[PDB]
């Protein structure tokens, strides 16, 4: 009673953006519109600390040319703590589009003893152990992609296997390596499509020696770095030959789209893989806020009077204090893992956010009209691979 | 070029030899194109105003390497730490000159980072020879509850393997125990007399305080001991003619130094000699992604093998774990430490003075005990 009334009976979430409001907004409404996301009735709101000083939000557009910022970060991180002690924001969400400001960001939450999950179209080196900082990477790791394509390999029991490259500079490295954990499989010929052939007769001849030479070598191949035009030619070709399934089994490597990938020109009973979804940036958003609704909503069940007022109640002056509101919060987040939006997020090594995407694969087989369509074969999730039927 | 040795050090004499060593690596080295600058950063005492300054003087400077040095406190790992991890993975290793922890050696955390003296799980690999020379044919080991002791027991377990040996028994010890004795109780039902035993002075001395009214340190048993607990608190109730283990030159700061410049003077020349030899990076957060030479750079530093500095014979490879360490030993003789072993790193080359086992006894000690209560 006493803390929600102090607090509003709201948690507040701080958006700093360095140089993603649409996206803040959805989330907040997600995550409010979702009952049990959080206790004790509390609703989510997103408080930006933009580099304007106090007053009222103008519903104005206005365009000045915005100057570069001050080279001492003092006057900005005295700013980002007092916005944080006035608006009581629980967690601060960065958009960094640099290591620099992903720095700053985290010597900001450490200063204000909040902590501050960062936004990263890429990860890079962290070389920092602080806890209250943390970063999540909208893009995640390919050799997962890959590890899809081995679930094959440690699925479907085809330990004579081949690879296909319809590029040089395939990243084959992740799928050698995703290959190579399981000694019960086993790595054909390799089959290299280079694109500087310039009569098709010499690609033609090139394609069907290569698919002779590994239908009594391996009955699996997969297709590493191939484009839908380039593996649809492949198969093509294959198929004018008479080289189609059960003869091979065809595997797409590489990342497919579902919307890209037409029925039509495919070989009968060709397996493909793809992401569950586009993962946009507001859908990394959405997943942050409901991470950080739950893990509010677990400090205030056990500590409700931590959980709602931070223990930064000065933009200068630091306490030293053994347990923290940050660090009770960070503890919790550290100890957070759900299944978002944009795939299961999760914390590894209490200081990555990393979001494992569940890969869907199918296999293009007979449709109740007779004519070819992708049928979801199942679903893969953190390595996992369960068939849908 | 600038080449810069930033230097994090306590007291001002300890900066001042820094500044001496860099200035003569000028003139010891043959490069003129390369030129040595000296930074000195002393010891902040909090963990979170390090970082800021750090930050703001090693990163903005732009300096090769950064040297830490042991903490002003007798224990206490938060001196490296700071070094280690605010420029850990920025493709900038960071050399300890005391840098004896344990846990510190597996590369999880703060990986570009390298130890110039050998870690205490270190002397197990020299101390199972010492154990196979001595006999010794069953032993009874002790390790407390502690990451470096920790790995101390894997590194011996892992020597003793050799000779499918599984140590009897190891009594699994905990960090900051008082009373011992009753977990000791079951150390009296092992025949074997042999007690080895790494952990810090405070869990060791309640162990020794134990003994000597349980008797257990009389004659025909031997107790064998660490550097950490070989001085210090627990010495008080030491039982005479402990074989414990020291590692010389182990204050020798300046030597450390002086040998981390050297070797930091021929790596600076093999390094500026090669294609994509990019500068460092600038500034604390002016650096906006990782530097370009990366694992190039730790491969150059830790292939160098020359007769320099006072110890000498340095060969860093592997993980980054010193090997090749001269190696003191002394026994308790009526409180007081006498060198009595020198070991060069490779066999024990002990001295003329003869070595008495614990409880006043001058044969060697046998760790059988037969006619047991058969049953």
């Amino acid at each position: 009673c006493q803390i929600l009334k102090r607090i509003g009976h709201a948690v507040r979430v701080g958006a700093v953006h360095l140089q993603p409001r649409d996206a803040l907004l959805f989330a907040v409404d997600n995550l409010n519109r979702v009952e049990g996301l959080l206790p004790y009735n509390l609703s989510l709101e997103v408080v930006m600390a933009i580099e304007a000083g106090l007053g009222d939000l103008p519903l104005l557009p206005f365009s000045s040319p915005s100057s570069p910022w001050s080279s001492d970060p003092f006057s900005f991180l005295q700013s980002v703590c007092h916005t944080v002690v006035v608006q009581g924001v629980s967690a601060l969400l960065a958009f960094p589009q640099s290591q620099g400001e992903m720095m700053e960001l985290d010597l900001v939450s450490l200063v204000l003893h909040i902590p501050v999950i960062s936004i990263v179209r890429h990860e890079f080196p962290r070389e920092s152990q602080n806890p209250l900082h943390l970063q999540l990477s909208l893009e995640n790791s390919l050799s997962s992609d890959a590890d899809v394509t081995v679930s094959i390999l440690t699925m479907n029991n085809w330990y004579n296997f081949s690879l296909l490259l319809c590029q040089e500079d395939w990243n084959i490295t992740d799928f050698l390596l995703l290959t190579q954990n399981n000694s019960k499989f086993h790595l054909g010929s390799i089959i290299n499509i280079t694109a500087n052939l310039p009569s098709t007769q010499d690609l033609l001849s090139f394609l069907q020696i290569q698919l002779e030479s590994i239908k009594n070598s391996t009955p699996t191949v997969v297709m590493f770095g191939c484009d839908m035009e380039s593996i649809r030619r492949i198969f093509e070709i294959t198929t004018q030959f008479g080289v189609m399934p059960p003869e091979l089994r065809w595997v797409l490597g590489d990342s497919q789209n579902v919307e890209e990938l037409r029925t039509e020109g495919l070989p009968l009973g060709l397996i493909a893989h793809g992401k569950t979804t586009q993962s946009v940036f507001e859908h990394y958003v959405q997943d942050a806020m409901e991470l950080v609704a739950r893990a509010v909503a677990t400090a205030t069940m056990i500590q409700p009077e931590l959980a709602l007022i931070p223990s930064t109640m000065n933009c200068m002056e630091v306490e030293t204090t053994n347990l923290t509101s940050g660090q009770y919060l960070s503890r919790f987040l550290a100890n957070t893992t759900f299944r978002g939006l944009s795939g299961s997020i999760r914390v590894k090594g209490s200081t990555i956010v990393s979001s494992e995407n569940n890969f869907f694969i199918w296999n293009l087989q007979h449709d109740p009209m007779g004519k070819p369509m992708w049928t979801r074969l199942g679903s893969w999730q953190g390595g996992k691979i369960v068939m849908d039927y | 070029k600038i080449v810069n040795i930033g230097a994090v050090l306590s007291t001002r004499k300890h900066e001042q030899m820094f500044r001496e060593a860099v200035n003569q690596a000028n003139k010891r080295h043959g490069s003129w194109k390369i030129q040595l600058n000296a930074t000195s950063v002393t010891h902040k005492p909090n963990a979170i105003q390090m970082a800021l300054s750090v930050c703001e003087d090693l990163i903005s400077s732009q300096v090769y390497a950064i040297l830490v040095s042991h903490p002003p406190t007798p224990n206490d790992h938060f001196t490296p730490t700071p070094v280690s991890y605010t420029a850990g993975f920025y493709r900038i290793p960071v050399l300890g000159l005391t840098t004896r922890m344990s846990i510190y050696s597996d590369k999880s955390i703060h990986l570009s980072f390298l130890r110039t003296v050998p870690p205490y799980s270190h002397q197990s690999s020299v101390w199972f020879e010492m154990m196979r020379v001595y006999s010794w044919n069953h032993i009874i080991l002790l390790v407390s509850d502690d990451h470096e002791g920790r790995a101390a027991q894997k590194r011996l377990e892992t020597l003793l393997e050799e000779r499918e040996s599984k140590a009897e028994k190891v009594l699994q010890f905990d960090p900051g125990t008082k009373n011992v004795t009753a977990l000791l109780m079951e150390a009296k039902e092992l025949e074997a007399r042999v007690i080895i035993l790494s952990a810090s002075e405070d869990d060791a001395a309640t162990v020794y305080r134990a003994a000597a009214m349980l008797n257990m340190t009389g004659s025909g048993y031997v107790w064998l001991v660490g550097e950490r607990e070989i001085s210090g608190n627990a010495l008080r109730y030491a039982p005479d003619g402990i074989l414990g283990l020291q590692l010389i030159n182990g204050k020798n700061e300046s030597a450390h130094i002086s040998d981390a410049v050297g070797v930091v003077a021929q790596a600076v020349h093999e390094l500026l000699e090669k294609e994509n030899i990019t500068d460092p990076p600038r500034g604390c957060v002016g650096n906006t992604n990782i530097w370009k030479t990366g694992p190039l750079f730790k491969r150059v530093l830790m292939s160098s093998k020359y007769a320099d500095g006072v110890t000498g014979r340095v060969e860093f490879n592997e993980d980054g774990d010193r090997k090749f360490a001269n190696y003191s030993i002394m026994n308790l003789q009526n409180r007081k430490l006498v060198q009595v072993g020198i070991y060069n790193g490779t066999h024990v080359i002990p001295n003329d003075r003869k070595i008495i086992w614990p409880g006043g006894e001058t044969e060697k000690p046998r760790g059988y005990q037969m006619s047991t209560r058969l049953k």
